[PDB]
């Protein structure tokens, strides 16, 4: 069907001010 | 991207990553079409069957990236969104017809060697280039295999992947699926008999399908990764939003909103 | 608009080709 689904979270933390 | 290869640095300077703030996860690809406007697939933002409905405050766009997971200090730019615009007649109920959305950035991004906009086709570029057998290029950080995407480093790449795929004739596209396809969609991929393979896959949605004009040497975005049944299955093809057919709506939104 | 759209800083603007773009141009027959 539509293309994230299995999204874990192994990402480096981005700079605080963007959250 | 299934059966693609690692992109070169600066190869797709218009590639954008849509990134969720909490949890921090990659949602979709997208593309930079000017200093303040990003183009993506509408289902990246709104898809009620999966209870997906993001507001601009949920999202960040990250521009100039190469590595999927690293914060690329001094190279990538992160921007917040001012407004999201979904096509009013996006059909999420049946076939993802008119799967397109524009996102206006809070502030202009400055261009650089890694950040540069792609062109949008005019009637004559679309006419000369959107022909069966002509190849386009798809890029994204999505799954490398249909069964295997989850994260870590299973079927999820370390850097941006690229694959070049032929446009397929509308008859062959229609006869490969039970989904009703419209004039706002086209499909691409290799036929079972061609020997080469390749496809977009989960996590590549919203990303650009681009072609390089032989007349003026510029890259044009002809499609947006929209849907498919599996990834790289023989006799199946990826479907893409037809950007030129929805260009009047794009122009309307940018002219009316900045 | 987009006066300079689609010309890449590290490739077209330097007259360098990426590794597979010839495959695209070779299909535009």
């Amino acid at each position: 069907x539509p293309x994230q689904s299995h999204n874990d979270g192994d990402f480096e933390e981005i700079p605080e001010e963007y959250l | 991207i299934v059966e693609g290869s690692d992109a070169e640095i600066g190869m797709s300077p218009w590639q954008v990553m849509l990134f969720r703030k909490s949890p921090q996860e990659l949602l979709c690809g997208a593309s930079l079409i000017s200093d303040r406007w990003v183009l993506t697939a509408a289902h990246c933002l709104l898809y009620p069957p999966w209870d997906k409905n993001f507001t601009e405050n949920d999202l960040l766009v990250r521009i100039g990236k190469h590595s999927r997971t690293r914060y690329e200090r001094n190279i990538e730019k992160i921007s917040m969104l001012e407004k999201i615009y979904i096509h009013p007649r996006y059909n999420w109920r049946e076939n993802l017809d008119r799967d397109i959305a524009l996102m206006k950035l809070k502030k202009p991004v400055a261009f650089s060697d890694y950040i540069h906009p792609v062109c949008l086709p005019d009637r004559e570029t679309a006419a000369s280039l959107l022909q069966a057998g002509y190849k386009g290029r798809v890029t994204g950080w999505g799954n490398l295999k249909e069964t295997w995407t989850a994260n870590v480093g299973k079927g999820q790449p370390s850097v941006l992947q690229v694959v070049n795929l032929p446009i397929v004739e509308r008859p062959v596209c229609k006869d490969s699926t039970r989904i009703r396809i419209t004039d706002n969609m086209f499909c691409a991929g290799y036929k079972p008999d061609e020997g080469k393979r390749g496809d977009a896959c989960e996590g590549d949605s919203g990303g650009p399908f681009v072609m390089k004009s032989p007349f003026n040497n510029r890259w044009y975005q002809m499609g947006i990764v929209s849907w498919g049944e599996g990834c790289d299955r023989d006799g199946k093809y990826g479907f893409y939003t037809h950007v030129f057919r929805l260009k009047k709506w794009i122009q309307k939104v940018i002219d009316q909103f900045g | 608009g987009e006066a300079d759209c689609g010309l890449r800083p590290l490739f077209e603007k330097k007259s360098l080709e990426d590794k597979t773009e010839r495959e695209l141009l070779e299909s535009y027959i």
